[PDB]
Formats: C-alpha cells, structure tokens, sequence
RNA sequence: GAGCAAGAGCCAUUGCACUCCGGUUUGAUGACCUC
C-alpha cells in the first residue's frame, strides 16, 4: 500500500551508518525531496533502513525504478513502509 | 567596563587563549559564554572593549560575580576573534578547561585580583 | 574509446564534498567488481569529475554500460573509458 | 523564539588525473541544522 516512505533490507552490513546514509541519499535524491533517512540500530534487523521522501510519488518511482539495484554489491529489496513504522521505529531505538 | 588593563597582561591572556586550545576547551562568542558561566564551567572569560553596542556584553561581569568567575578586558575583538581561531570577531570568550596551562592562568588570576 | 581498466567520469555534482564523492562512487560501482582506487579532486581543473580503477577491465566495461547516464546526486552521470593508463595499471602492466 | 555552535551564499569552470594551483560576499553582534 503505497506511502511516502520506503523500507529498504538486504543492505549491506559492513557499512558504517553515516556513509551509509549518504550514498542511500546519493542515490535516491534524483527521485525528489527526502524530509529523512533512517538506518537500523538494532540486530534484527541488521541490514534495514527507511527513506522518508516528502511525495508519495516519489517513494513510487524510487521502488519502481531501484529494485534489486546492486548498492555496495547486494541488490536490495525495496517495498513500501507500513504506515507510521518509521516515526515508531525512531521513537524507540530500533531506528 | 569596570577597570583598566595594562597591554602586556592582555597580550599574555590572548598567548595563552591561542594556547589553550591545544590542551583545553574554550567557549567562543557571547551566548556561548554566557551560557557556560551560567552553568559554572567557566573558569574564566575574556571582554572585549570595543563591542558596539556594549549592551551585547553588558551584563558578563555582573553575572561572573555571582558567579565567581574571574574576568578580563582585552583592547580589539579582532583581536580575541583571532585568538579563538575563527574568522569573524569575537566579543567575548570564556576557558571552562585547561589542563596543561593551569598555573600559567592561575597566575593570571592573582594579577586580576590586583584591582 | 578504447577499454582501460580506469573510467572517467564527469557530470558530476560539484557542490559534494570529496570524501562523500569517493565512497558514494564506490557504493554504485564496487558493484561491477574490485576497485583499486577512486581519484577525486575538486581545484578548478579536476572538479565534477573523477576516475574509478579497476582491477580487471570487463569490470570496467559493464560499469561503464551500466551506469551511463545514471542520475548521482539528481546529476547524470557522463562516462567513458580514460585516455590513458592510470599509475598503478601501468605498474602492474608492467610498462611505467 | 528556543536549542545547537561553524559554516552558508554568489560568480566562473564540462574540465583526462595520478605531490599540490580560480575569484568573491557573508557568518561567534551566531551560518547550515533541530523544534
Ligand atoms: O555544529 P553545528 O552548528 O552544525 O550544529
């Protein structure tokens, strides 16, 4: 059910959070505004992470257009976020 | 501005600013400084004497002597800009650690305690 | 136009900082196989480009298929294959 | 306005490197950023 907001796993493990953050937004800003990005804190959820964009629109293009890339040679898998899993997973330290 | 300074004390406390932030922490600008006096880190700030309009640093030495906390005057706030390494001016500093030039500051504190 | 182990990349985004630039080149390409180096710089002559070292040059050429024209910091990227041997190919050549 | 405490604009450049080389305005008298 399609949302501003992607969720993103099969990320790649040994990749420290900042750089992480950034070449999640090196590649993804050329689909629109991106109010936020959230990477996992947990063990779980090892690999995990959540790209806020501000359209709806853009979070569609994003998974259409992105699934399976190769990011730091593992193709993600990219599915839309379940409503409010992002802001409840910042609110706790999941992340 | 409530008493006068003699240039080569001045001279020596901005020596010692340059110093200190190699081995301390400093407090840069005036709402820093407030703030860290205000929470009794400060272990001692610096004025400048030309701030325009001087209501921006009026009220530091009211508030270091609540809160016993040394204070000197120092000439240009270019000057003290340069001396905290950044590159705008800079009206009022404060050290709220030293470590490695502690007697030196001490004895800094004693000359202020002259008048 | 002539496969080498290095490409040349330009189009790119100027106002990001270096460090940034290399590991963000390194995520889309270390993809395609090993990287020896990424070379960035940003003084007047070398700023918006940057060249990517492969260890092998098939490597070289499915990046250089792969991501033409790709949109890197929402800026597509132009690639093409360097003019001539980067240092350490020419070492491990070894001609140099 | 509160918090933070050092960067933020503009002009010019599309440029083939492997030691390094544009200019300019603004910012601790508070910039980006958070609320
Ligand atoms: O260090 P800050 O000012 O970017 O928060």
């Amino acid at each position: 059910r399609p949302n501003h907001t992607i969720y993103i796993n099969n990320l790649n493990e040994k990749i420290k959070k900042d750089e992480l953050k950034k070449s999640l937004y090196a590649i993804f800003s050329q689909f629109g505004q991106i109010l936020d990005i959230l990477v996992s804190r947990s063990l779980k959820m090892r690999g995990q992470a959540f790209v806020i964009f501000k359209e709806v629109s853009s979070a569609t293009n994003a998974l259409r257009s992105m699934q399976g890339f190769p990011f730091y040679d593992k193709p993600m898998r990219i599915q839309y976020a379940k409503t409010d899993s992002d802001i409840i997973a910042k609110m706790k330290g999941t992340f | 501005v409530r008493f006068e300074v003699p240039e080569d004390m001045q001279n020596e406390a901005l020596s010692l600013l340059e110093k200190v932030r190699e081995s301390g922490k400093v407090k840069k600008g005036t709402n820093e400084t407030t703030k860290a006096v205000e929470r009794g880190l400060a272990k001692l700030v610096y004025i400048a004497e030309d701030v325009d309009p001087p209501e921006i640093v009026a009220h530091l030495p009211l508030l270091c002597e609540e809160k016993n906390v040394p204070y000197i005057y120092v000439k240009s706030k270019n000057d003290l800009g340069r001396a905290v390494g950044i590159e705008v001016p800079c009206a009022s500093a404060a050290i709220i650690n030293e470590g490695e030039l502690r007697k030196e500051l001490g004895s800094l504190v004693e000359k202020i305690k002259g008048l």
